[PDB]
C-alpha cells in the first residue's frame, strides 16, 4: 500500500502504524537532534531505530527538503553511534524473527546474542559454556543453526565490523559446536533408559549421575588421544560407581554412541577405531569370565 | 549435480548439523589403517547409503582420473574411503592418484592399506616400491619388492608382473 506497509510487511517487530506515528511526530522544522530524540522514545529497538531512519529518509517528499537533509544527517548521527549494534543487528532482523518463532526468546535476544558470539573470538567450548547458561540442550541446535544462518550472511556482505578470516574460524567452531551437541542430544535420550533398566533390577545408581555429567565423559575420553581400556573402565567407575551391569551399561552406551553421534567429533579415523576397540576390552575386562 | 554433492547435502539435511562431516578429510585419515575385527558401524552403514551409490561415486572420482584431473579424484577417493575404508579399490585408486600428484608420502599409505585389505595382491606392494624408489631411496623399496615378488610368482594371473621384477633384478 502506502511505504510505511512496505516497511513493515515482513517484519514482525513493527507496524505500518508505528512508522507512520513517528513520522507525524515529527515537523518540518525538526533537527537532527529533535530526530533522534523521537526515535529512541518511540522505537526502543537500536535495529528497528536503525529501519525507522531508512524508512523516515526515503519517504520525505520533495517539498519537505530540509526535513529530508535533517533526517540524513541524524541517520548518520545514529549509525556513527551505534554501529554494529544497529546495523549489524539489522542485516539479521528477519532471520531472527524466523528462528526467534521457533523458540521461547525473542528476536532481540538472538540478535543481541550473535552480537556477542561474533562479536569476539570464541572457541567450540566456550560457545557451549555460553549456551548451557541460557538455553535447553534441545533449544542449542536451533540457536546454532541461526548462529550459522547469520554469519553466513556474514561473508556474503563482507562488513567493515567482523572480518572474513575471523567468520570462517567462528563458523568452524560453531560446527563443532553442533556436532558436541549431538552428544548431549543422544545421552539426554539414552542415559534415563539406562538408569529405568538398572531400578527395574534393583541396582542402585549414583544420585550425582545425569546426562550431562556423562556426556562429559564420553568427551574427555574422545579427546583422549591415547585411549586404553584401563582409562575407559576408570572413567565410567567414576561415573557410575563400581556395579558391574551399571559399568557395562554405560561403556554399552558409549560405544553406541561412536555410530550414533557426529563424525566431526573425531579428529582422526585411527583414534575412533582405537577408542571403539577399547571400549569393547573394557567390556571384557569387566565382566566375568 | 555429481552423485557425491547430492549424497553430502541428503545427509547434512537430514542432521541437525550445517557440515556433519571433518573438515580436513586427509587429515582425518592420516596413519589410519582399518581393522576388520573392530566391531564399528561404516558411516556408509550408519548414513544408509547404498553400495550403488558408493559406486556411481566411485566413477565420478574414476573419470576425473582419467581426465588427469588428480586433484578432484584425490578429493571423491578420501570421501569414499571416509563412508567405507574396507573397500580396497577405494584405496588403490587414491593411491594412484596421489602417485600421479607426486604425493608420495601419503600414495605409499593408501598403497599399504589396500595390501592389507588385498593380501594375494602383489601390486599394490609393487607400485610402493615404485614410490620408495622415487624417495632416493628408503630402502624400503628391495622390502616391498619381494613382498611382491612373493604374491606375483607362481600364479598365471600376475605372470605379467613376474617377468618385470625379474627384469628389474639383474
Ligand atoms: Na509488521
Amino acid at each position: 500500500t502506502d511505504l510505511a506497509d512496505k516497511y513493515a510487511s515482513g517484519n514482525s517487530e513493527i507496524s505500518g502504524q508505528e512508522l507512520r506515528g513517528l513520522r507525524d511526530a515529527i515537523g518540518d522544522d525538526a533537527s537532527p537532534e529533535d530526530i533522534l530524540a523521537l526515535v529512541q522514545e518511540k522505537i526502543k529497538d537500536p535495529a528497528l531505530q536503525s529501519t525507522a531512519l531508512d524508512y523516515l529518509v526515503q519517504t520525505t517528499p520533495p517539498s519537505q527538503g530540509k526535513l529530508k537533509e535533517a533526517l540524513i544527517q541524524a541517520r548518520n548521527t545514529h549509525t556513527e553511534q551505534f554501529g554494529r549494534t544497529a546495523i549489524g543487528a539489522k542485516n539479521i532482523l528477519f532471520a531472527s524473527q524466523e528462528y526467534a518463532d521457533q523458540l521461547n526468546v525473542s528476536p532481540s535476544g538472538l540478535r543481541s546474542l550473535y552480537l556477542e558470539v561474533t562479536g569476539d573470538t570464541h572457541t567450540c567450548d566456550q560457545l557451549l559454556s555460553m549456551l548451557q547458561d541460557r538455553y535447553t540442550y534441545q533449544d542449542m541446535a536451533i540457536v546454532s543453526s541461526f548462529l550459522m544462518k547469520g554469519m553466513a550472511t556474514g561473508l556474503k556482505r563482507q562488513g567493515p565490523y567482523v572480518p572474513s578470516a575471523q567468520l570462517q574460524v567462528l563458523m568452524t567452531e560453531t560446527r563443532n559446536l553442533q556436532a558436541v551437541l549431538t552428544s548431549y542430544d543422544y545421552f539426554e535420550s539414552r542415559v534415563p533408559i539406562l538408569l529405568d533398566s538398572l531400578k527395574a533390577e534393583g541396582i542402585q545408581t549414583p544420585s550425582d549421575l545425569n546426562f550431562v555429567k556423562v556426556a562429559e565423559s564420553y568427551h574427555k575420553i574422545i579427546n583422549d588421544k591415547f585411549p586404553t581400556a584401563s582409562k575407559v573402565e576408570r572413567e565410567v567407575r567414576n561415573l557410575i560407581g563400581d556395579d558391574v551391569d551399571s559399568v557395562t551399561g554405560v561403556l554399552n552406551l558409549f560405544f553406541s554412541a561412536l555410530r550414533q553421534t557426529s563424525s566431526r567429533l573425531f579428529s582422526s579415523a585411527d583414534k575412533r577405531q582405537q577408542l571403539g576397540a577399547m571400549i569393547a576390552n573394557a567390556l571384557d575386562a569387566v565382566n566375568i569370565n | 549435480m555429481s552423485h557425491l554433492n547430492y549424497l553430502l547435502e541428503k545427509i547434512a539435511a537430514s542432521s541437525k548439523e550445517d557440515f556433519p562431516f571433518p573438515d580436513d578429510l586427509e587429515s582425518y585419515l592420516e596413519g589410519y589403517v582399518p581393522d576388520k575385527n573392530i566391531a564399528l558401524d561404516t558411516y556408509q552403514k550408519i548414513f544408509k547409503i547404498s553400495s550403488e551409490d558408493l559406486e556411481k561415486v566411485y566413477k565420478e572420482g574414476y573419470h576425473a582420473y582419467l581426465d588427469k584431473d588428480y586433484a578432484k579424484s584425490i578429493t571423491v577417493f578420501r570421501w569414499l574411503v571416509f563412508f567405507n575404508p574396507f573397500v580396497s579399490k577405494f584405496w588403490f585408486s587414491l593411491g594412484a592418484s596421489l602417485h600421479m600428484s607426486e604425493q608420495y608420502s601419503q600414495a605409499l599409505h593408501a598403497y599399504g592399506v589396500t595390501a592389507v585389505l588385498r593380501d594375494k595382491d602383489p601390486y599394490p606392494h609393487y607400485y610402493a616400491y615404485i614410490c620408495y624408489t622415487l624417495t632416493n631411496e628408503h630402502e624400503e623399496a628391495e622390502k616391498a619388492l619381494e613382498m611382491a615378488w612373493v604374491r606375483a610368482q607362481h600364479k598365471p594371473l600376475y605372470n605379467e608382473l613376474k617377468e618385470e621384477i625379474l627384469d628389474i633384478r639383474k
